[PDB]
RNA sequence: GAAGAGUUUGAUCAUGGCUCAGAUUGAACGCUGGCGGCAGGCCUAACACAUGCAAGUCGAGCGGAUGAAGGGAGCUUGCUCCUGGAUUCAGCGGCAGACGGGUGAGUAAUGCCUAGGAAUCUGCCUGGUAGUGGGGGAUAACGUCCGGAAACGGGCGCUAAUACCGCAUACGUCCUGAGGGAGAAAGUGGGGGAUCUUCGGACCUCACGCUAUCAGAUGAGCCUAGGUCGGAUUAGCUAGUUGGUGGGGUAAAGGCCUACCAAGGCGACGAUCCGUAACUGGUCUGAGAGGAUGAUCAGUCACACUGGAACUGAGACACGGUCCAGACUCCUACGGGAGGCAGCAGUGGGGAAUAUUGGACAAUGGGCGAAAGCCUGAUCCAGCCAUGCCGCGUGUCUUUAAGUUGGGAGGAAGGGCAGUAAGUUAAUACCUUGCUGUUUUGACGUUACCAACAGAAUAAGCACCGGCUAACUUCGUGCCAGCAGCCGCGGUAAUACGAAGGGUGCAAGCGUUAAUCGGAAUUACUGGGCGUAAAGCGCGCGUAGGUGGUUCAGCAAGUUGGAUGUGAAAUCCCCGGGCUCAACCUGGGAACUGCAUCCAAAACUACUGAGCU
RNA sequence: AGGGGGACGGUUACCACGGAGUGAUUCAUGACUGGGGUGAAGUCGUAACAAGGUAGCCGUAGGGGAACCUGCGGCUGGAU
């Protein structure tokens, strides 16, 4: 059978998954508003709702639900391109 | 860090084949035979044709089955 | 199944996929089956390494029925497919497994071993 | 991980050691990142104790290596 | 550093196959057995698995359970109200479980091996750089209820933190790189004299922790070139395929994912399909070339009843994790449940054939821990088996082995402690730590090994004997019965077959069944053939290709030399060191014919150019 | 009040297992057959080896219980 070790780890392990997956959707549900917001093409609700975001892409990235990277090419893709609306 | 291959295909844009051939040893026969390897080599502006020679320089992929890309056109 | 040429589903774990009733046991002009009765079967298909095979005379008990069966209040346990359970002489089930509901009408003295297996 | 280890070789009841250096990933007598020299404790006439080079044994420690318990204790017989 | 015989014929010669000497194995089988040391022991069913065990660790991370003692109050030593704090450890939480272990099923190519390449992460580790403030909401244990015989489920209600969420704060770190925006942490224990007081706290101080980064070590991930199994009685395959951009996405490049644009891509140097198989260092026979080959050992790969799938985490698509599906199996009190030995034993079952439900963490590791230590079927080490590989013994009046007795190292590095000195200290006040000398203690195998004692008491077997094996009477049997590898032998004096009677091979082993290479120039690169032995298409035109008259010059792809990194360690090859000797063990090198890079060379080849007949 | 943001939802793509129809390609088996090999050889036979008692042999059509005959082009591996 399994070791009560284990069987620890199976609440430790799902719980903490339902926490994770809650906060990594936080995340994608910000940057969907400010590519709603691009495509959209009003700049003067996406200046706002980006700088909204990224308090939220990194405060994830800092706590080890993501990685720190995948924050610093979100915040170069979404400015890339609200540049691009002038 | 020089390889070079003559161009045997060229109709697709930024992307470019060749033979690099060689000559070499067959290990228990002994006679030298030609063994000849058919690279991808990418172009930044695409001007080769077909009967060109050149020469590549490897960096990371640019493609998948593609890894090098053009340095010069050294004849033709 | 029901009636002697009807064809019917397998409930039970080894062996068959469709076999066909050729006799409604029990009496004598005895024309209809349902649920918890016996009848004698022929194995129409079968698997390809089984413990029954195909074109075996056999034995199986009527678990699953569409006309169904009724209870003492009035209502009606009524399914959507044809099923038997493949038996021995013993008249013991031979698969190991129950594949299916059935009902408490065949929680009887020989016909247990059927529900305790049975996901119902 | 990184450590400075001994190593079973030799036979049965006839200990030999390598003094590896490991990972911590491996096994003791597999996948050493390196051997500096050796130790015996069957040592008899005209077999050297053992043979450890402070050349090499500098870097390991100067790069994060550790010594296990009683490697400590025979850099202490210098 | 290389040995051939026998056999086609009346005889010969040549071509050509057979059978034979040898050495080998993970060994069986038939026989008979004294011992030691190191070894090795499912080659078949990746077949099914009862049973115990194979990873639990921590209270000095936090709430909460239970009360060693001791000092007292009553009753009067029975008892509890207390006071206290010794201790444990199921529930949270950190870390580990991604390692050690096993097996070789899948894989014909990016798996492995050799060389190189950059667009990446890495918990603990090691050097710094900056920092540990202030809050907030939950939650298990616990309380009870419901369902259930139990296993377990799931309703609310309590409380904590080294569990979580904001806020503060930014030396790097990320985005824009103009300016600016953004986002971190947790505290616990051993102490401490001055001021604040409950010098519980605060502040001081080290110790373990915690965080934001950089450089490194250590792992781990991509990408390219090379080679890597049998077939054409498999020749066409391919559409996300081959590129292009927009985006999307991975820790990281990339048709990896995506939309649309174009019609490319692969392949006769063997594509695709088909059968087969982990690969390699290496291993075995060999003069070598090679050929065969992957058991112990070590690197990488791959899998975990079968298939799909993510999750958590530094690290998995996780062997003693979860989820789903399938096959199977099991407990049921019919309500509901559970299991995955290719982990160590062990059991069936298959097979020619392969072991003990062992001892202990004492050594080496790991896994947690401030430390003590706590766990480990990895390991150290034991039974079982001539299964090899060595030695050794069975007597020529010694007593070795074996057995009795008495002795007797080496495997132990250190831990406890209570001084002793040190240097961080704001205060060597004090803790904490490294040093020193003493004391206390801990060995699974419990012995090897030394020295006494009784007495040859306890030890040999096997196969052959016609030839080319220089071991070579007869008795029984009569073309019977049989033996044998090739000839053959037996049909009535049998060196060929069955005993006895002797020898001989080499010995606790001897033989024969099987497989590998060899001799085999019998797939001939080294190193063979083709008028008649087997073998020239019936001959042409000619595609790829193989090779190419002639001269100067040039190139430096092949060729040639040196340089440097390697070609892991092991194995092997010499010199050694040790076991009393040999195996075995290692130290040193030698070896590793290889690979790319680098410069130097220009006789010849390709390529380049002008020519020469 | 609520908002933001989550959670269960709803359904959309993706897919393992399963289903259905129709084919391929492999493996085992199959009544009954057809040659092949080795035997032991009973048999019609004499087909080859001599100029083998009709010279053999090869291709091919054609024909016939068989080991076998003519033709057309073919060869001496054909000798007096």
């Amino acid at each position: 059978a399994n070791t009560p070790s284990a069987k620890k780890r199976a609440k430790q392990a799902e719980k903490r998954r339902s926490h994770n997956a809650s906060l990594r959707s936080m995340v994608r549900t910000y940057i969907k508003n400010v590519v709603k917001a691009i495509d959209a093409k009003d700049l003067e609700k996406a200046q706002a709702a980006f700088t909204a975001a990224v308090p939220v892409i990194d405060r994830m990235a800092d706590k080890g639900i993501i990685h720190k990277n995948k924050a610093a090419r979100h915040k170069s893709r979404l400015s890339g391109h609200i540049k691009a609306l002038s | 860090r020089t390889l070079t291959g003559r161009v045997v295909s060229d109709k697709m844009d930024k992307t470019v084949t060749v033979l690099i051939e060689r000559r070499v040893k067959h290990p228990i026969y002994g006679k030298y035979v030609k063994r000849s390897t058919k690279l991808h080599a990418h172009d930044e502006s695409n001007q080769c044709r077909i009967g060109d020679l050149v020469t590549i320089r490897e960096t990371r992929p640019l493609a998948k089955t593609k890894a090098w890309t053009l340095v010069d056109i050294v004849e033709r | 199944m029901i009636q002697t040429q009807s064809m019917l589903d397998v409930a039970d774990n080894s062996g068959a996929r469709r076999v066909m009733c050729i006799k409604v046991l029990g009496g004598s002009h005895r024309r209809y089956a349902g649920i918890g009765d016996i009848i004698k079967v022929t194995v129409k298909e079968a698997i390809p390494r089984g413990k029954v095979k195909k074109g075996q005379v056999m034995t199986a008990v009527v678990v699953r029925t569409k006309h169904g069966v009724r209870r003492t209040d009035g209502s009606i346990i009524r399914f959507d497919g044809n099923a038997a359970v493949l038996l021995n002489n013993k008249q013991e089930p031979i698969g190991t497994r129950i594949f299916g509901p059935v009902t408490r009408e065949l929680r009887t003295e020989k016909f247990m071993k059927i529900v305790s297996l049975a996901p119902e | 991980m990184v450590t400075i280890r001994l190593a079973r070789g030799g036979s049965k009841k006839r200990p030999f050691y390598h003094l590896t250096v490991t990972n911590s990933r491996n096994a003791r007598d597999g996948r050493f990142v390196e051997r500096i020299g050796f130790f015996n404790p069957v040592a008899t006439g005209g077999e050297v104790r053992l043979s450890v080079d402070q050349e090499r044994a500098t870097y390991w420690l100067g790069q994060g290596a550790q010594p296990s318990e009683r490697v400590a204790q025979l850099l202490k017989d210098a």
